[PDB]
RNA sequence: GCUAAACCUAGCCCCAAACCCCACCUUACUACCAGACAACCUUAGCCAAACCAUUUACCCAAAUAAAGUAUAGGCGAUAGAAAUUGAAAUGGCGCAAUAGAUAUAGUACCGCAAGGGAAAGAUGAAAAACAAGCAUAAUAUAGCAAGGACUA
RNA sequence: GCUACCUAAGAACAGCUAAAAGAGCACACCCGUCUAUGUAGCAAAAUAGUGGGAAGAUUUAUAGGUAGAGGCGACAAACCUA
RNA sequence: CCUCCGCAUAAGCCUGCGUCAGAUACUGACAAUUAACAGCCCAAUAUCUACAAUCAACCAACAAGUCAUUAUUACCCUCACUGUCAACCCAACACAGGCAUGCUCAUAAGGAAAGGUUAAAAAAAGUAAAAGGAACUCGGCAAAUCUUACCCC
């Protein structure tokens, strides 16, 4: 969970349990070639790799073999009309390696006007012989 | 020289970059030799329920009737949870009806709240 | 399985995906705590799928099919969170009389401003906490001048706003 | 020969003009108060 | 700017009209036109 | 020593749907009449108009046609909009911009009569006219470029009107030109039609 | 903008005079 | 929205709206009389009559209402003509485009008299709030699915499984799911 | 080019709005009301210059005396500086002496 | 005919009235360890005295008057009471984009820092419709460039 | 965060001659004797050549300290953000 | 043809020549840096620790120096978090300047002095020079050679 105060744990205390997870993750297509067993996620910045492993194993029953995370810096170079820098948000990227020889490949997602089209068909472009003379007149 | 950009862990020298974090909650401690001891109880355990056979869905049919919002109140909860038993026993020590004097001794204390979410 | 991060394969490529209505607070208030617990994860899986769809649409430079699904799911999750928070607040008020889940206190910081300092969890008492004792929760007399200056700045801003409002109102009355 | 008097180092920057040092003395507290009154986006360095 | 002059165009033209037949900037720029128009008069 | 003063840097950095379109026409002809049984459509227009006379319609059609062409003569787009359909107005007035036209009407040759009628709902009436008219189209510079202003010509036209079915009326929708129609009047000025432009690697063939 | 009406009126009159001189009516 | 944003015919978030009102524009604000929400009497779909301008007298149906500028768009009425699809070569197609009309320039129409009427928001015992025409009385009425695989049925959505109890969601779910925790939460210091 | 190319919007003045129509009424409150009220009591304005007049230095002194305690910090600082400057100007500068 | 020029409201000024989820003192915006250090203290000077050295008006708890009086003072520049008296209570002969707030903003930018600190916009009911400088048009013996003139 | 000096803990100094050197020649490195260029410059003090030191009182990265009726100074009244 | 360099670490900067689409290394969108390297440590109470380094052995020293533990009492959970890009930083600049360290000692790495033409003066730099060899000049400045002896401080 994020934006919440974690109950402080003292030695011998109970297990920390989160019942309504606040973490929402994205499964993103890798920008570079990755191993067949590697899945790329965009993660909230406050989520650990252990948290991500438990999240995937509990909510999705996905057998996870390894998790690696990195924080991607978002560009702060863009400037608005007032010359004030626009910050692209930073985000965490997690690489999850599936267990038991399982393989994953990002799915291939994404596999009046009539009047306008009919008039475009009926344009009747002016012929060169007409020499710019309007053709509407029947004479 | 950059005063406006946010101070992150990508900016200072090696010590600064190692020391500062990104808000991720701690999982354990560091012993001699910088060996990190991870405490299992510190790791949030996701209490994910069994969704098999569940009938609800992320969306609700538009055919559902409109209703008036009635935010739950302490009085309403007391009336709907305590008033029946109180009335029955009065017609016929508040702990018997559900009251708990001290939150201490509970796994889930209501104040100071000691559970996640 | 990872397939749950993506919509049904039949819906891939569809220009529009038919979706119901976001759960309302009143509708959720009738559900049991276990039912809300399960609905939370149902909505969480839906939200993850929709966020994946949005990111993939951005990557492919294509419009997201039925973007209002994400808004509906976010609204439903917010309503569920509000319902659970209302139940917790009612129970806390009944059993303790506290209107706030987290302890705190009104304190005057080093700048003389009154703030709601939210307490933090510590293992040692405050009088032994070196960093907490370093923190200062009082304002010395030299802050009074700046407090007055800030008050007068606020007063000037408010007076300007009210005067401008009256000028605009009179102009409107003259116009109409 | 001159001009490059600034030799950046975040340790020196924070230790010399940081929030902690400004609050460490009443004069620095008044500096922060002046910046707040002026409305500075960056109160400290 | 309680009281601001609004006739300066015509005040300038009163001299530039006499300066129109001079050579160079003396017929356009008032600073130069006024000196030469006074000499002309 | 006096240090140099930099000017501010900004001075040298400056740089240079619940509502839907309510159409009132169609993109052409529902059923093209081919020149050398419409009682269903006649009834379909009667039931919505409540007052109409096919026997008297051709006179109104001719009046609307002539008055619209006069409005073209005076470039009276305000009246032309009511006289002709929106599908027709661009054809009426686009190529005629920046040039004066001296269109005029003279006695018709044979009485105008309806041909066929078809049919959210748009009326449609095809009327055959065999009239006599005059043209003289000038340039921006007022020099004749088409037709004699005095000599009239015989014109056979198949004018199709359309109507909106609440406050709409019968307006020129489109003129049907049969493939067998005689070629129009020749133009005064000669024309050149360049051949296929040739890239260096390309050869004429 | 400078508050006033007399200078604007005078300038309008001069503009009218210049326009007439440049393109006198038939 | 940016301060003093000039509401136009295009919706406040469309591509055309962004093109017309980029973030840096500072045009003069448009003066609009302050008609209260309880006094607005024109609604989408209401039959109205145009009082001024071209097509004055003709009655149409309000298609859109830009409340922020006291505007009502009468479908197919008060129309100019604009070209759509005009490219480098094609002249485009003429289209009748409506222009917004002020509520002072437009008046409601009696449901049956089919004549302009002045209106009042008189309370009625049954229709707590409803319009009433003044010159001739009568109330002008206010004008105006298959579940998917991921849509809850109405009965399931309306089922009341909630039994009010003095248990938090956390402990209730713990009991339901059988999670057993014996460790006692040691007390912490708050400050 | 410092001249507007269009006539400014016409300025319509209602000479018979209530303010103008009733302007001056009760100016003779004193001599026509047994001197119960002085005409200066009809003056509405700053508390420190109701029925009183003086040059800038006197006005500033009166303002500081009468509402100085209620003035804002920087406004009071500016008033003190203005009084000081006006004292120096009127008591040490000028053509006549 | 180019560069341009033009605008009217964004706002501001003076008064009256009225009192006004999470993170963040460690390297701030950093979930989570043995404290302890805690604050108060005559303003000065410029300047006037034609130098300067004593001296030189300054939120004071009711306007007016006593009164610039009594007094003070290198008895000089200047400073200056009190007793006593006891009044009243709705906007603009303000600015209108070089003005009015610095403010579109304490932003951009400048400085290590404290700090300094800008500029600018103008269509419409609907966009879902005449400065300078030059060019047109380089130049003719000789001269503060014009005046008297002249058919020129 | 320059610079003067200092504190903590670091680092660099080829090769030859000599022998344990505030030694000699000479790289890197530090400096800046003279000439030329440059002078709104590549540069608000630079470039090329020439030259002084180059195992020492050397040079130097890092963090810290001394603050203006003061600091620091192998006194040049030098340096303390052109 | 040049190579002063170059590749990495540190410090600094913060997406700043990756892809796509548009304008005229710019704009918008999309992507990306994955820990083993590095940072981020240590349960207490006492108690311990004279004998440099220099191939550490002779030897020589002076300026006399960076490298250490025990005795009890506690103690098992164990791999979290953060840096990871670039043609880059300080000099207003895409500035001939400044920038610590390891390897490379001329390179396997990195680069281009000439936009095209002509070959006037004047100007800068460089090469060559008959005979002479400081006669120049304030002065052998500069250049070329590799050149003695002495005075003042
Ligand atoms: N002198 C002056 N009069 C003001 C000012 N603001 C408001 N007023 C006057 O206050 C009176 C009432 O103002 P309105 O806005 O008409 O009414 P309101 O809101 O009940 O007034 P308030 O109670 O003063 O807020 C009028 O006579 C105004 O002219 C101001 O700044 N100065
Ligand atoms: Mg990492
Ligand atoms: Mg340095
Ligand atoms: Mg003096
Ligand atoms: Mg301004
Ligand atoms: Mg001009
Ligand atoms: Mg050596
Ligand atoms: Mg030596
Ligand atoms: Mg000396
Ligand atoms: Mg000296
Ligand atoms: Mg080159
Ligand atoms: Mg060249
Ligand atoms: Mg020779
Ligand atoms: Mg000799
Ligand atoms: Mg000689
Ligand atoms: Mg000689
Ligand atoms: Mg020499």
């Amino acid at each position: 969970a994020r934006n919440v105060v974690y109950p402080l744990y003292r030695l011998g205390g109970p297990q920390l349990r989160v019942f309504r997870t606040n973490f929402f993750i994205q499964l993103v297509r890798p920008g570079v070639a990755q191993p067949e067993d590697t899945v790329q996620f965009r993660i909230p910045m406050e989520m650990t790799r252990v948290d991500l492993r438990n999240y995937l194993e509990g909510i999705y029953n996905v057998p996870v073999a390894a998790v690696r995370t990195r924080v991607q810096h978002g560009s702060n170079k863009r400037r608005d009309h007032r010359n004030v820098r626009i910050k692209k948000p930073d985000y965490k990227v997690a690489y999850v390696q599936l267990a038991h020889g399982q393989t994953f490949t990002f799915p291939d997602l994404f596999p009046l006007y009539s009047m306008l089209e009919e008039e475009r068909q009926q344009r009747q472009s002016s012929d060169p012989r007409r020499g710019g003379v309007p053709s509407w007149f029947g004479l | 020289a950059d005063r406006m950009s946010k101070w992150t862990s990508k900016r200072g020298p090696r010590s600064f970059r190692g020391r500062k974090g990104r808000g991720a909650k701690g999982i354990g401690f560091l012993t001699s030799g910088w060996r990190f001891v991870q405490i299992k109880e510190m790791v949030p355990e996701f209490v994910v329920p069994d969704l098999t056979g569940f009938k609800l869905k992320p969306y609700v049919s538009y055919l559902a009737p409109e209703s008036e919002e009635t935010p739950l109140t302490a009085a309403q909860l007391f009336s709907e949870a305590v008033a029946p038993a109180i009335e029955k026993d009065f017609k016929d020590n508040l702990e018997k009806y559900g009251f708990e004097p001290t939150q201490e001794g509970k796994l889930f204390q209501l104040y100071p709240r000691n559970f996640l979410r | 399985g990872l397939e749950e991060f993506f919509d049904d394969p039949k819906n891939w490529g569809q220009e529009k995906v038919k979706s119901g209505a976001a759960w309302t607070c009143q509708q959720l208030r009738n559900k049991s705590n276990e039912d809300l617990h399960k609905l939370w994860y149902v909505l969480l899986k839906e939200r993850n799928m929709l966020l994946t769809l949005e990111q993939e649409a951005k990557r492919q430079r294509l419009p997201m099919p039925s973007p209002e699904r994400l808004d509906k799911v976010v609204d439903s999750m917010d309503a569920l969170d509000k319902v659970v928070q209302e139940r917790e607040d009612a129970l806390r008020l009944l059993q303790t009389g506290q209107e706030r889940a987290r302890p705190g206190a009104w304190r005057r910081d080093i700048f003389g401003r009154i703030i709601w300092h939210k307490f933090k969890q510590w293992v040692i008492p405050w009088h032994l906490n070196k960093r907490y004792n370093r923190k200062r929760f009082f304002a010395l007399p030299y802050v009074d001048h700046f407090l007055r200056l800030e008050r007068e700045k606020r007063a000037r801003i408010k007076a300007r706003k009210e005067n401008l409002e009256r000028k605009k109102a009179k102009i409107l009355l003259k116009k109409f | 020969a001159r001009g490059n008097e600034y030799q950046p180092s975040n340790i020196k920057r924070k230790n010399k003009h940081g929030w902690v040092r400004r609050l460490s003395t009443p004069a620095g507290v008044q500096v922060i108060l002046r910046r707040m009154l002026k409305g500075r986006k960056s109160l400290s360095h | 700017l309680r009281n601001r002059v609004t006739d300066r165009y015509f005040r300038i033209q009163e001299v530039l009209k006499h300066a129109r037949h001079f050579r160079g900037r003396k017929n356009r720029c008032y600073r130069l036109a006024v000196r030469t128009v006074i000499r002309a008069f | 020593f006096t240090p140099p003063i930099y000017q501010p840097k900004f001075k040298t950095e400056k740089e240079f749907s619940d509502r839907s379109i309510h159409l009132a026409c169609t993109a052409g002809i529902f059923d093209a009449y081919v020149p050398p049984a419409s009682q269903v459509s006649i009834r379909r227009i009667k039931d919505y108009d409540a007052n109409f006379k096919i026997k008297d319609f051709p006179e109104k059609a001719k009046d609307i046609f002539i008055e619209a062409h006069l409005c073209l003569n005076n470039s009276d787009h305000d009246r032309l909009h009511t006289l002709v359909t929106e599908h027709c107005f661009p054809d009426m007035t686009w190529d005629i911009k920046y040039k004066t036209v001296r269109w005029s009407f003279v006695e018709s040759l044979e009485p105008s009569h309806v041909v066929q009628v078809r049919c959210n709902v748009y009326g449609q009436i095809t009327v055959r006219m065999h009239t006599r008219q005059t043209l003289a189209i000038y340039d921006r510079f007022g020099r004749l470029m088409y037709g004699q202003e005095d000599v009239p010509k015989d014109v056979l036209e198949y004018v199709v009107f359309e109507k909106q079915l609440p406050y709409g009326s019968w307006r020129m929708h489109t003129k049907i030109v049969p493939p067998w129609a005689p070629p129009k009047q020749p133009i005064l000025k000669t024309v050149m039609i360049p051949g296929p432009q040739l890239k260096p690697e390309e050869e004429y063939e | 903008v400078k508050k006033g009406f007399r200078a604007a009126f005078r300038f309008q009159k001069e503009l009218e005079r210049q326009r007439l001189l440049r393109c006198p009516p038939p | 929205l940016p301060p003093h944003y000039r509401y136009g015919m295009s919706p406040p978030g469309s591509v055309a709206d962004k093109r017309k009102n980029p973030p840096w524009i500072r045009r003069r604000p448009v003066v609009v009389e302050p008609i209260s929400d309880e006094d607005w009497y024109l609604f989408c779909g209401d039959t109205v009559e145009i009082l001024e301008g071209k097509d004055a007298g003709k009655q149409g149906k309000v298609v859109q209402v830009i409340r922020q500028r006291n505007w009502v768009v009468v479908g197919g009425l008060n129309t100019h003509y604009r070209y759509i699809g005009k490219t480098m070569d094609y002249r485009g197609t003429m289209i009748p485009s409506e222009a917004p009309l002020l509520h002072r320039q437009v008046k409601l129409v009696d449901p049956m008299d089919r004549k302009p009427t002045e209106i009042e928001w008189r309370f009625t015992e049954a229709g707590e709030r409803v319009r009433v025409s003044t010159r001739s009385g009568r109330i002008i009425p206010k004008p105006e699915w298959i579940d998917g695989p991921k849509d809850t049925s109405v009965e399931d959505a309306l089922e009341r499984t909630y039994v009010p109890c003095l248990k938090t969601l956390q402990e209730e779910v713990m009991e339901a799911m059988g999670i057993k925790e014996t460790r006692k939460y040691k007390k912490v210091y708050w400050y | 080019i410092g001249i507007r190319l269009t006539l400014p919007p016409p300025k319509v003045v209602d000479r018979w709005n209530e303010k103008r129509a009733m302007f001056g009424v009760y100016d003779n409150i004193g001599i026509l009301g047994n001197f119960e009220k002085h005409p200066k009591e009809l003056i509405r304005g700053p508390i420190w210059l109701r029925g009183w007049k003086g040059n800038e230095l006197q006005r500033c002194i009166r303002k500081r005396k009468m509402v100085g305690s209620r003035m804002f910090a920087d406004d009071l600082h500016n008033l003190n500086k203005r009084i000081r400057y006006l004292y120096k100007h009127f008591n040490r500068h000028g053509k006549f002496r």
